[PDB]
């Protein structure tokens, strides 16, 4: 245990001590509960109300980064040599990882002038971190190295295994709002301090060998994993930004599930999640329609998506039209046979065969520039043969164009190709698209 | 009684806060953080910090003239006291330092505000304090494009040299990839020098971060992002039609490290700053952008990573058709 | 007003007297 | 447009 | 083999296994006994606690403490900020957090107050807006009142009394604790024996029962 | 719709022409006018039927490349100002009901920013949201809210005010805008949800729950209130939005007469100590009426002592 | 007795081994918890990260999506810049990166798309061009197509779909969720339970085996009670898959082998909370009526024991290790336990500026709807208080504070943070990494050194994909805070420089701040005035930079800056070997050319400011070996760029030419020349002098 005394000024009699904070948990079972260290981020340190017959006391649990931030504030104007002393006492009772994961923190601006304090932290997780070395291939990583993953950890712990949403038949989100957006600022801030500090963070820049070169390899593994944590986070809040359920409702179910299921864990370091992410910002993607390559495309969609959305103006929608066209086009060899099925559906529905035409035969000429499906037709389809994927998305597109002029000659049965003389609209619009 | 008694000016000051002279109190907070008296500089910070807050809203009776007459005066020290507080606070905790020397500076520093002049010579110039050093050119209106930039390149490479080691000792958290460090060191004189054309010319400097980012590798190879120079300005609040603008006169000039099979860098930053342009605009430039980048596909095609080629001349394309 | 002056300053590196 | 699929044959080896 | 996201997520992985390992109360507090301490100075840098703040006892209730005849009680509701005093009959509930206190009184109880206490209450009785039970243990009968500290706006929950038309006689024995349970149960007991009493209450009015129990 | 019609390369012709590079004995109509004059008849009250005529042009564009139907799309909707019928109406509760245009395309998102593009142009903000909104570019969205909240802030909020009808459109886009996890750029994001507290300031300081709305001011981090913050928080003002700076100049006056009225209901050191802080702040800080403001605050500073 | 370039390669080895021990994750993230933050204005120039651009959905897509009869939904390729978006039975895609996009549709499907992914192909199965496979799920069956993405002139892309004939029936259980091993494994699950499946394929059909096939993995069977998936991850570097249900249990598959899938771990949340409650702080932020959204798994090479993280609904980050029974016969964990929690920041976002124990009752965070984890720690939050709007917390980890932290014993995970605002209406749906996965180092020791690799790999970008668009988030380096801060300098006193500066001092240390004034001085940055920025960074350098002293002597903070800025820009060299014997070069000649020319501007940068930089012009003791270590190193740097050309030049040759027509002990010598023996070693001059004296030779032959 550790202990004190406090002395309320005399003459004051105590009365009742009560818990001013939420109940204190680090876990659900005895293992774990009273883990103060691996909350000191997440929970509000414990406050007291002391009532005496005077008045009401107030007494805060001081945390680890709280005990180590004030230490270090006694190491300013002192030595050198008084630093590593001060640290010491931290090691022989906390550990190693553990002081060096407080120094880190307390140099990400973490405790109770305070740009020494920082700095001094900092200097401590440089000096006191220690180095890589190979056991008896396998290696040990510094306590600097574990005191970084001990920090990250449990910055994120709080939602690591929770599930993204909660489905009632179309509502909510596990972690609230604003607790998302602190755990993104604590990150954030943890990179900047790597960033700032890549020259002399032993491990950071690039390289016994053995040794370092694994230590360069975990500290990379797990920066890519914070800026996965901040683009994650980044993400979901962009989800409930915008109408949610209205995607939801509007999903598969294999879509539905995989959502349903989907913890942050996935999301930060799993094929499905960043798959299922994918899904889902292509939805929102082609609603507002309804890399410079997968943003042209986008805007494609929802310049395609106004269109249709008008009461035809030969100015307004022949512009956006003309405009979709161009923006597809751009982006020809990367549209998928889903996107491009759509958007050539949806120009034939507003009358605009040629130009569905056009993008077809575009993404067919784009797909394969090497006219590998010329020559696998031109010897005789061997099957075995590699170049029949070149040929099947050719095919897929001028599939597409069959159903643009049968979808024409049927919009326009009956009508007559010639009206008092000169041509009609549905007949030049034939010529066009032939 | 303020005229010797710094906590008694305090009520004069407040005296006339209260009443709605506001002129009439940024007039002794400034005058009495220029005196002879026993003030602490970190208390003349507080001083000019309301003086300039005090004029800067109208005061029934006294002139507009007057009025920033006196917030100007008040904003240039505070600049400038600034100044002589982070100066002083990273002399002391300089270990090239001798710790008799440290006690003859914190006397003269701690205390009124001195010249620039006295702080660059004596001080700021000898530590080799590059960024301090730019602090002072903009404070003191110091024209002058060559040393400006200097001074820049000098502060980026001592910048890079302290991340580098730092993550070679990796020190009690991971440190940041160097372009990380020397990022911030620009954000920080950014919105502290509020974007100057003279100390922040994205004419010459926004090359020499984009010759550094190649000269010192920092790029896909360590896990950065190839177009953080272009990130960097961006976000800075440099307008998208200059940046484009200097990417341009790189393209063409070729001089080195922008020559041979590294321009195929130089035209990601051009598709990544277009791409950010017509992005901003779609939300919300000429024949000369078009011009360029189908000039910049050229450069692309002069060149044939054999995936990433192809598949970045489609995202030059792309903006191409964007713009016309 | 800024005059650099290279010349004649006190070594940053030295005591006094 | 729907997209043109190009046949198993170039796909798949060999 | 693996991935860079991927190895560092087993690293994350395993460190939380390693704080949800943290040793159970039962495990370093087997049966034997121990004398360990490590004690630190109120003022030191290594001091596990220490004062924050300190908010003085308003003034005007200081004046009806001194206006006591018979009793007075002080007591806390440290989970909603408030503070409460009792000067024979009459209750006086306040902010502590704040500088300027209003205060919150309720006069009407007729008998000496000898324990008051804030409880949750129970489910499916009172509209949502009521967030806890003010019990009110007089000499003569046990009140309940209804409350709402809602988080008007800035510091403290901003609070309101609401009347029930629920009280039980007091009986023989007297009443100087009262405890909740999380489900709205109310247990009482006292000075005059070991007994525990429980209020029952509820929404309807019943010919063979009564609202309040 | 036969192919047989001879349609007029140019849109600048007269109706019936014929062209240079061809025989005589041939001649050519122009098409595209043809329609555009049959259609202004009953284009202005009967829209649905005028679409239907407009979609025959859907295969031709005009000298600058839209694509004649959604041009005509765009005049037809700029005119008749019907939203609901042709464009689909976004209801405030997170549904888009789809409108006639939607039968012929199903890329709606370039004519949505046309028709909101124009009344952007305009000076029509409150419509540009809307419509803009509808098409979720939530970029213009919150950058047009800010310009209508931003004169507002300060008001006093009165039933059917200008104020309650743009807060209460402004929280139904911050719901719609949450329970769907959009946003736009963190500089135009920011500043909107930040004017939204601050319009909750206001309203907590205009109805007299002076402790409630002095907790509010104090989450923001805008205005110090201890010295060690004047520093940092001087330097956020230099990059903060102008609709903010703007009213700056209000911010300190209610926080200021908050303290005002705290102090005249240890802590009077507090409040003291506080309202110097505000001083500081303003006196460093250039913005509106800083002449009026500082001098104000300075005088309500001496009446607490 | 040791010449020049030979002292200064000393100083580069040793500057190596510095970066590469740069802390490893469990180090600092130690039994215990915290709640270290630095919050920052999104507006800041200390920003870690910020929106650089956005791409509207395109119009046509909404047309389709407002077009939806039952279903719709959207997803990400960040892999590759692409989105989809399916409707019903129909799928399109489009790259989001093109400014006006075609859509690719895929229509064949017969019933509703339910999920898709872009996953690996399967080796040996495919012609090479093909780059992914594309897994369309609906509720009738599973759909492989072939995708080529190859990369096109402008950089996004060039997509074309190839058919299969693969497909399996779907069967009775929902698939939402489909993720691929770097091998090419499809593993499946959704929400009618916990089931996972997996699909095979391959090239030869046989009559007792199709081309593709489908197993359930999970062999259920007798009493099952309602439970299903809330997500899957893999961690190819463990061979393990994890799912996460809706009542928060975590389930551990090891890949034992190419055909084989075991659970070998099930953890539910009570196990979670047990372990909570022996941790020394318990909070009501974790509580049985709490729920995990979101794992993210951590690979080896970031952290050996910590395995997974975890996001509660309250914004809590659980951070779980798992250990194995043995130490041998991949080895298969067997147990899971939660060992450090990362509480929420306090400080929710504000339109004005606001102004050391343990905080674990922060509600900042909550709810949290989604969330997300990449190497080396950045983390992304999607809160979401209020229904209509989504508020996007990003954090880094501290690189600079950590790395600076001493002793070990003081390391915490010290994070930089800031609140993303996105616009009302913008719900986000996913969050994918756009750029190469991080990695500064192969093993745990270095790997998280994001100040090591400011100039080697471009910074980090992630895709945020909404109902509206795809916004483009991008991590800040240091020298990007420190370009931009400077930038605000440019306006300002001689002392506003130095306020700033020290600010940077503070956090990173003086060698890293003086490294990041050094690369900004020399143009690093600038790919984003700038001359006047350059010019203070330059200041900055000269002012600050310290001096030499005796203690052997301490050289001053502004060479161990030239030392640290140099020896990052060759890291990926230096130890490096030259050749890869069909001879061919280890180091690929574009990136040669870029490290080449950022080591020429620095050396540029050196000449220009000769005179007015300490210890470059000759100059008692102190001052005298600060100019012996400074000439060391500018000669070893023109050493570089000579070796670099002579590599350049050997390979617009005929290597292989020159290599057959050798002798023995030569081709050996070659063999294992690395670069650093090339720069710094005199049989590396020895053995040029050697090639040159044979290329010419061959030249001759072809007389060109």
């Amino acid at each position: 245990e550790q202990g004190t005394w406090i002395e309320l000024e005399n003459g004051n009699r105590t009365i009742e001590i009560g818990l001013t904070t939420a109940p204190f948990a680090a876990a659900k079972q005895p293992l774990g509960f009273g883990n103060e260290l691996a909350v000191q981020f997440d929970q509000v340190p414990g406050e007291f109300a002391v009532l005496t017959n005077t008045g009401v006391h107030i007494v805060r649990r001081r945390r680890l980064v709280d005990i180590f931030a004030k230490a270090l504030g006694n190491c300013v104007s002192a030595s050198d040599d008084a630093l590593e002393r001060e640290v010491r006492k931290f090691i022989n009772q906390y550990g190693r990882v553990e002081t060096i994961a407080a120094a880190l923190a307390v140099a990400c601006g973490q405790g109770s002038m305070d740009r020494n304090t920082e700095n001094l932290a900092r200097a401590a997780f440089i000096e006191y971190g220690g180095q890589p070395r190979l056991a008896a291939e396998s290696v040990r990583l510094s306590s600097r190295h574990d005191a970084l993953a001990l920090y990250l950890t449990r910055l994120v712990r709080t939602l690591w295994k929770a599930k993204v949403v909660q489905v009632g038949s179309g509502s909510d989100i596990s972690s609230t709002i604003p607790t998302l957006v602190t755990i993104q600022e604590n990150v954030e801030r943890l990179r900047n301090f790597l960033e700032a500090n890549k020259s002399t963070i032993q491990g950071l820049a690039p390289p016994e060998d053995i040794a370092n070169q694994k230590e360069h390899q975990a500290l990379h593994a797990l920066q890519k994993l914070m800026e996965s944590i901040s683009e994650g986070i980044s993400f979901v809040l962009m989800l409930f930004d915008e109408r949610v359920s209205d995607i939801y409702a509007r999903l598969d179910a294999v879509s539905q599930q995989q959502l349903k299921d989907l913890t942050y864990e996935q999301l930060f370091s799993q094929t499905p999640g960043k798959e299922l992410a994918k899904v889902l910002v292509k939805a929102i993607v082609n609603r507002n329609i309804a890399a410079p390559d997968d943003v042209v495309t986008f805007k494609a969609q929802e310049q395609l998506q106004r269109a249709s959305e008008q009461a035809h103006n030969a100015p307004v929608l022949r512009a956006l039209l003309a405009e979709s066209l161009r923006l597809f086009e751009q982006v020809a060899g990367s549209l998928t046979p889903a996107n491009l099925t759509t958007a050539v559906e949806q120009m034939i529905s507003l009358k605009y065969y040629a130009g569905a035409i056009q993008l077809c035969l575009t993404v067919a000429q784009q797909k394969d520039r090497g006219n590998t499906a010329l020559s696998w037709v031109n010897d005789g389809k061997p099957a075995n043969d590699s170049r029949k994927k070149a040929f099947d998305e050719r095919k897929i597109c001028y599939n597409l164009i069959h159903q643009v002029l049968d979808k024409l000659e049927s919009d326009f049965a009956g009508e007559p190709e010639l009206v008092d003389g000169r041509p009609t609209l549905a007949a030049t619009k034939r010529m066009e698209a032939y | 009684l303020a005229e010797t008694d710094f906590r008694h000016a305090e009520l004069l000051c407040r005296f006339y806060t209260t009443r709605s002279r506001f002129f009439e109190a940024a007039q002794v907070q400034t005058n009495l953080a220029k005196s002879d008296l026993n003030i602490s500089l970190k208390d003349r910070i507080i001083l000019l910090s309301r003086a300039k807050g005090n004029a800067s809203v109208n005061t029934i009776g006294i002139s507009r003239q007057q009025q920033q007459q006196l917030n100007h005066e008040a904003s240039e020290l505070l600049e400038i006291a600034h100044i002589q507080d982070d100066l002083l606070e990273r002399l002391v905790a300089d270990p090239r330092i001798p710790e008799e020397r440290k006690a003859e500076i914190e006397e003269f520093l701690d205390g009124p505000i001195r010249t620039l002049t006295d702080l660059f010579n004596d001080y700021a110039d000898q530590a080799n304090y590059y960024d301090l050093c730019l602090l002072i050119f903009h404070a003191a209106d110091f024209h002058n494009p060559r040393t400006i930039l200097d001074t820049w390149n000098n502060l980026i490479n001592q910048s890079h040299f302290e991340a580098e080691q730092r993550r070679e000792y990796w020190p009690i958290a991971e440190p940041p990839l160097p372009y990380v460090y020397v990022s911030q060191q620009i954000q920080l004189i950014a919105h502290r020098t509020s974007l100057d054309s003279l100390i922040f010319p994205v004419n010459s400097l926004l090359p020499v971060v984009c010759a550094y980012a190649i000269n010192n590798g920092q790029d896909a190879s360590i896990g950065a992002d190839p177009c953080w120079p272009i990130q960097l300005f961006l976000n800075l609040g440099v307008p998208h039609a200059l940046v484009v603008q200097v990417l341009e006169n790189v393209l063409d000039t070729q001089e080195a490290p922008f020559t041979g099979r590294r321009r195929k860098l130089v035209v990601q930053w051009i598709a990544m700053a277009v791409d950010m342009w017509v992005r901003e605009v779609e939300r919300r430039m000429g024949s000369w952008v078009s011009e360029l980048l189908g000039r910049a596909d050229q450069v692309l095609t002069q060149i044939a990573d054999a995936e990433e080629i192809a598949s970045l001349r489609r995202t030059v394309k792309g903006l191409k058709r964007s713009v016309d | 007003k800024l005059v650099i002056n290279k010349d004649m300053r006190t070594d940053l590196f030295s005591p006094p007297n | 447009r729907k997209a043109k699929l190009l046949p198993m044959e170039e796909a798949l080896l060999p | 083999d693996l991935p860079p996201v991927a190895k560092a997520a087993q690293v994350v992985n395993q460190t939380l296994q390693l704080d949800d390992s943290y040793p159970d109360l039962d495990s370093y507090c087997r049966p034997g006994a121990s004398s360990d301490y490590e004690m630190q100075s109120s003022d030191s840098s290594w001091a596990p606690f220490h004062v924050v703040r300190h908010h003085n006892i308003p003034d005007k209730v200081f004046e009806h403490l001194n206006a006591g005849e018979v009793f007075t009680k002080l007591g806390l509701f440290a989970e909603i900020g408030y503070a409460w005093a009792s000067i024979d009959s009459s209750l006086f509930l306040w902010d502590y957090t704040h500088p300027n206190p209003e205060l919150i009184g309720y006069e009407e109880a007729t008998h000496t107050i000898t324990a008051v206490a804030l409880v949750p209450p129970k489910p499916g009785v009172f509209v949502k807006t009521i967030t806890h039970v003010l019990v009110v243990a007089t000499t003569s009968e046990i009140i309940l009142l209804g409350v709402s500290a809602t988080p008007t706006p800035s510091g403290s929950k901003s609070l309101t009394l609401y009347s029930t038309r629920m009280s039980v006689h007091r009986g023989g024995s007297d009443v100087s604790f009262i405890v909740g349970t999380k489900d709205g149960r109310i247990f009482l007991g006292g000075e005059s024996d070991t007994d525990i009493h429980e209020i029952f209450y509820q929404q309807e009015e019943r010919w063979f029962s009564s609202r309040c129990g | 719709e036969l192919k047989l019609l001879l349609k007029s390369s140019g849109q600048s012709a007269q109706l019936l022409s014929h062209e240079p590079g061809d025989p005589p004995c041939l001649r050519r109509l122009n098409f595209v006018r043809l329609l555009m004059l049959y259609t202004r008849k009953f284009e202005s009250t009967d829209p649905r039927e005028a679409l239907q005529y407009f979609y025959f042009l859907r295969d031709e564009k005009d000298s600058q490349g839209e694509n004649m139907f959604l041009r005509c799309v765009s005049e037809l909707v700029i005119e008749s100002r019907e939203f609901d019928m042709i464009l689909g109406k976004l209801e405030n509760d997170g549904s888009r009901k789809p409108g006639v245009i939607d039968k012929f395309t199903s890329d709606t998102k370039p004519i949505i920013n046309k028709v909101a593009s124009v009344a952007e142009n305009k000076g029509l903000f409150e419509e540009a949201a809307k419509l803009y909104d509808l098409a979720k570019n939530a970029d213009k969205v919150l950058e047009l809210m800010n310009k209508l909240l931003s004169p507002v802030v300060p008001q006093i909020s009165a039933p059917q005010s200008n104020k309650e009808r743009l807060k209460n459109m402004a929280l139904s886009i911050a719901e719609r805008y949450r329970a769907q996890g959009i946003s736009a750029n963190k500089f135009v994001d920011s500043t909107f949800y930040l004017l939204l507290d601050l319009i909750t300031f206001f309203d907590e300081y205009h109805s007299g729950h002076i402790d409630r709305a002095f907790d509010i001011i104090e989450r923001l981090k805008l205005v110090p209130l201890n010295q060690e913050s004047v520093e940092e928080r001087v330097a956020a003002f230099r990059n903060f939005s102008d609709e903010i700076r703007h009213n700056l100049s209000e911010v300190l006056l209610a926080t200021m007469n908050i303290l005002f009225t705290q102090f005249k209901r240890d802590r009077d050191s507090q409040l003291r100590s506080q309202a110097r802080t505000l001083i500081t702040f303003a006196g460093m800080i250039p913005y509106r009426t800083s002449g009026d403001t500082n001098a104000r605050l300075v005088q309500m500073e001496v009446l607490m002592n | 007795d040791l010449p020049p370039v030979a002292k200064a390669a000393q100083v580069v080895n040793q500057t190596l081994q510095l970066d590469d021990s740069y802390p490893d994750l469990d180090s600092y993230c130690r039994p215990g918890a915290s709640s270290d933050y630095e919050m920052q204005s999104s507006d800041s120039s200390w920003a870690p990260f910020h929106v650089v651009r956005h791409h509207n959905i395109p119009d046509k897509v909404f047309e389709h999506l407002n077009a939806g009869e039952v279903f719709t939904k959207l997803g990400l390729f960040a892999e590759i810049g692409y989105a989809w978006a399916s409707i019903d039975s129909s799928l399109f895609l489009w790259d989001y990166t093109h400014p006006n996009p075609e859509l690719i549709g895929y229509e064949e499907a017969t019933h509703t798309i339910t999920a898709v992914a872009l996953v690996p192909p399967k080796p040996g199965v495919f012609v090479k061009t093909i780059t992914h496979v594309l897994v369309v799920a609906t509720t009738s069956e599973i759909i492989l197509l072939g995708v080529s993405a190859t990369p096109t002139p402008s950089g996004s892309k060039s997509l074309t779909l190839y058919s299969t004939r693969m497909s399996v029936h779907r069967g009775g259980s929902d698939v939402s969720f489909i993720v691929g091993t770097k091998d090419g494994r499809i593993f499946l699950g959704g929400e009618s339970d916990t089931d996972i499946h997996e699909i095979f394929y391959q090239q030869e059909e046989r009559w007792f085996s199709s081309r593709c096939g489908k197993i359930n993995h999970s062999h259920p069977f007798g009493s099952r009670q309602q439970e299903w998936l809330r997500g899957l991850y893999v961690d190819d570097t463990r061979n393990l898959l994890y799912s996460l249900s809706n009542r928060s249990t975590i389930r551990t598959y090891h890949m034992e082998g190419p055909e084989k899938l075991t659970k070998v771990i099930e953890k539910d949340k009570t196990s979670c909370l047990r372990d909570f409650a022996h941790m020394a702080d318990s909070s009501p932020l974790f509580t049985d009526k709490t729920n995990i959204v979101a794992l993210s798994p951590i690979p080896a090479t970031e952290a050996s024991k910590l395995h997974l993280m975890a996001l509660t609904d309250t914004g809590c980050r659980l951070f779980l290790s798992a250990t194995s029974s043995a130490s041998y016969t991949a080895l298969a964990p067997q147990s899971m336990q939660l060992q450090f929690v990362k509480f929420p920041p306090r400080e929710s976002p504000t339109r004005i500026r606001t102004l050391s124990q343990l905080d674990k009752t922060s509600r900042a965070l909550d709810p949290s709807a989604l969330g997300f984890r990449f190497s080396p720690g950045y983390f992304f939050d999607v809160v979401r208080k209020h229904p209509n709007q989504d508020m996007l917390f990003v954090s880094a980890p501290d690189t600079g504070r950590i790395k600076v932290t001493q002793p070990a014993s003081a390391l915490k995970y010290f994070e930089q943070g800031t609140w993303i605002e996105l616009e009302n209406g913008n719900r986000t749906i996913e969050i994918g990494l756009t750029t190469a996965p991080f990695a500064a180092a192969k093993q745990p020791l270095g790997f998280g050194n994001e100040l090591a690799v400011q100039f080697d790999q471009v910074p980090g970008e992630f895709a945020v994909l909404t109902n509206t668009g795809v916004h483009i988030v991008r991590r800040r380096r240091l020298v990007d805070i420190f370009a931009k801060a400077l930038g605000n300098c440019v306006s300002a006193s001689d002392d506003a420089l130095e306020r700033e500066v020290r600010k940077f001092i503070n956090q990173y240390g003086r060698v890293e701040t003086i490294a990041a004034a050094l690369a900004v001085a020399c143009g690093q940055g600038s790919d984003l005035m700038d001359r006047n920025t350059e010019n203070l960074a330059r200041a900055a350098f000269i002012e600050y930079g310290g001096q030499p002293r005796l203690a052997s002597v301490r050289l001053s903070s502004r060479h161990d800056a030239l030392a640290l800025y140099l020896t990052r820009l060759v890291r990926t060299l230096w130890k490096a070997k030259v050749v890869q014997v069909d001879i061919s070069s280890t180091i690929p000649t574009s990136k040669l050319v870029t490290i080449q020319e950022n080591v020429e501007r620095l050396r540029n940068f050196l000449e220009a400011n000769k005179s007015t930089i300490q210890g470059l012009a000759p100059p008692d003791i102190a001052n005298q070996k600060e100019h012996q270590a400074l000439h060391a190193l500018q000669k070893l740097m023109e050493s570089i760029s000579e070796g670099i050309s002579f590599v350049l030049m050997l390979f617009d040759e005929r290597v292989s030419d020159i290599y057959a027509r050798l002798d023995a002990v030569s081709q050996q010598q070659l063999k294992d020349l690395t670069y650093e023996q090339l720069f710094s070693q005199t049989p590396g001059k020895e053995l040029a002098k050697v090639l040159v004296k044979a290329i010419v030779n061959r030249n001759i032959a072809s007389g060109a």
